[PDB]
């Protein structure tokens, strides 16, 4: 059990229950605490009620957004393990279990990670690769091979070179991991780079675009016509990624 | 002219005359038109398969629904695990078709009485012949006969119907023994 | 170099002929047979025969240790003998060497071998 599933718990029993059951809908009964991170104005842990809508949160128990509203770009609102969510729905969604599904995304362990359009999407999403590439316990074949893989992929379209069916490719990549494994890991490193190819589509189809005019064209696997192997190494393209 | 022939020499790749002896090839020879079938060294062969410019250039070639790597998984394009098996018909499996019917046209009761009809068939209860003379007009005309009650000739899978081609199209004129079939 | 048969008389070959290669004396494998063993047992078949003339190739243990090591900044060496001059594949396929360990270490396809620049 969580710490907070056994934390409250005693006065869910000294109080009564259906006072904890007085909150929230009704299915996603209780107080919550979330941890507000990111850009955002004033970085905050509160405890709210859940069922909260988001923009009431952001706004009422933290600064607002650093730059104003619009200036939203995406909010995650369930850790690292959760797909993004767009401007589009924050706007009138509840945090809850039920709607966060009902949106394609889940109520994680509440924290919430708010995101300026002056950031780069792409480096949060490839970041939680390599996040759950170093934490993979390296058991089952999917998560070893696939997180690697993975981070290998997004590494490169953080800087362009790659081709714009290589991101339907590593959709299919996700999906090889997603049911295949022991654990949740793999559904957890699946699932963000699921919500960026969801929301963020033409973001990563301008950087292509950027690179094909700034460097040149390229290849599947990000190989360029100059690239070969000479002398133990890759020397006619960027190596994105690699420092060992 | 017809569409095939006969074409000039100058449209031949071939080498000639040239000059006077031009001149007096084409009053010499029955055809004019034929030609002297040395290749033009110039055009012919050259550049030599061993030095062709299209080596450096050639690419392995592809089709596009195969050479997807996203949507293109090969369960789905795996022909030969998808095999057609071979349907064998032995004396009882055709009573069976022709006593009771078929998943197209059902004679069978209903539950575990239409098991057993069937179980009677399996084993050996009611005969190949004795289903015949049982059978209906209605289940011959139309199931094993046609429904005009005539034979099934021996199936064609692509039918040909020839036409012949006479006269002036044809590869020979009228008087020789072979003829033309498109 | 003179040999001794196995009736008991001798077979006088010349030192530029006993080599296994003319870049090497010895063997470079046990199953491989040495060349006075070669004589000994097939003298019959190359008795008014030039030897000068025979194929005697060099050989690769030799030659792949006079080439010198490679080096690369990392865990990691890709190794793919390709031509660079001209079309096609033309090399052998692409193997990833570990280097992380002292000493250098080769291609399975090609002996090149490589180290972790120390
Ligand atoms: C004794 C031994 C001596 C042997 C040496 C004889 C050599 C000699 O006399 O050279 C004559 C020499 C032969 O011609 P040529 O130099 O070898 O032909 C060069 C051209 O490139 C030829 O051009 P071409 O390749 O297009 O040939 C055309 C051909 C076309 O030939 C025909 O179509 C005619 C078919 C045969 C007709 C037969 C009727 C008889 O015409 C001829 O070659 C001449 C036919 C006569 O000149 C004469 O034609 C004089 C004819 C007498
Ligand atoms: C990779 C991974 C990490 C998890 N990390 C935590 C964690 O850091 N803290 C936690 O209390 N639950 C975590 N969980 C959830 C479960 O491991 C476990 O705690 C369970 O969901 C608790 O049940 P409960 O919510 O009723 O308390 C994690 C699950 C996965 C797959
Ligand atoms: S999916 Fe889970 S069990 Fe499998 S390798 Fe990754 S962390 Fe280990
Ligand atoms: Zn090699």
């Amino acid at each position: 059990t969580n710490v907070e599933t056994v934390a409250v718990a005693p006065t869910i029993l000294r109080r009564g229950g259906d006072w904890f059951a007085s909150f929230g809908r009704e299915r996603n009964s209780g107080t919550k605490l979330f941890c507000i991170s990111g850009n955002v104005n004033e970085p905050c842990t509160v405890e709210e009620e859940m069922s909260i809508p988001l923009r009431e949160l952001l706004e009422k128990h933290c600064g607002g957004i650093k730059g104003g509203w619009d200036n939203l770009l995406g909010v995650i609102p369930g850790g690292c393990s959760v797909p993004i969510l767009p401007k589009n729905i924050c706007e009138d969604v509840l945090m809850d279990f039920d709607a966060l599904k009902d949106v394609q995304s889940g109520l994680g362990t509440a924290a919430v990670i708010v995101i300026n359009k002056q950031q780069d999407v792409i480096r949060a999403i490839q970041r939680f690769a390599a996040f759950y590439k170093h934490e993979s316990c390296g058991q089952c074949t999917p998560c070893r091979e696939g997180t690697t893989w993975l981070l290998k992929a997004m590494d490169r379209f953080r800087t362009g070179q790659a081709k714009e069916r290589e991101i339907d490719m590593l959709y299919e990549l996700t999906k090889d991991i997603e049911g295949h494994t022991i654990c949740a890991l793999g559904d957890a490193a699946a699932w963000p780079i699921q919500g960026l190819i969801r929301n963020f589509r033409p973001e990563m189809e301008t950087r292509m675009k950027k690179f094909h005019d700034e460097v040149g064209a390229v290849s599947v696997g990000g190989w360029m016509k100059d690239a070969r192997v000479e002398k133990g190494k890759v020397v006619g393209a960027p190596l994105p990624g690699v420092h060992h | 002219m017809l569409p095939g022939g006969p074409v000039p020499v100058f449209k031949k790749y071939t080498v000639g005359s040239k000059g006077i002896w031009e001149k007096l090839r084409v009053l010499l020879a029955i055809a004019p038109n034929r030609s002297t079938g040395n290749p033009i060294v110039p055009l012919y062969r050259v550049p030599t398969p061993g030095s062709r410019p299209e080596a450096n250039v050639y690419q392995d070639p592809s089709s596009y629904p195969t050479n997807d790597i996203a949507e293109n998984p090969y369960w789905k394009r795996d022909h030969r695990r998808a095999y057609p098996q071979t349907a064998f018909f032995d004396q009882k499996t055709v009573t069976g078709l022709l006593e009771l019917g078929s998943e197209a046209t059902p004679r069978i009761a209903d539950g575990e009485a239409g098991t057993k009809a069937l179980a009677n068939i399996a084993n050996g209860g009611v005969s190949f012949t004795q289903a015949l003379g049982k059978s209906s007009k209605d289940v011959i005309y139309g199931e094993v006969l046609t429904v005009n009650g005539l034979p099934p000739v021996a199936p064609t899978l692509a039918p040909k119907q020839w036409k012949i081609i006479e006269g002036e199209a044809a590869i020979y004129p009228k008087g020789y023994p072979c003829r033309t079939f498109h | 170099k003179s040999i001794i048969s196995y009736n008991g008389n001798t077979i006088e070959i010349p030192e530029e002929y006993t080599k296994q290669a003319p870049n090497r004396d010895s063997t470079w494998a046990p199953a491989q047979a040495s060349k006075t063993e070669i004589y000994k047992n097939n003298m019959v078949r190359f008795e008014q025969k030039d030897l000068s003339k025979q194929p005697m190739p060099y050989a690769g243990i030799e030659l792949i240790a006079q080439q010198p090591v490679r080096f690369v900044h990392g865990n990691t060496a890709v190794c793919d003998g390709a031509n660079h001059n001209g079309p096609g594949a033309q090399g052998h396929p692409k193997i990833f060497i570990n280097v992380d360990a002292p000493g250098s270490h080769a291609c399975q396809y090609c002996g090149t071998r490589y180290e972790k620049e120390h």
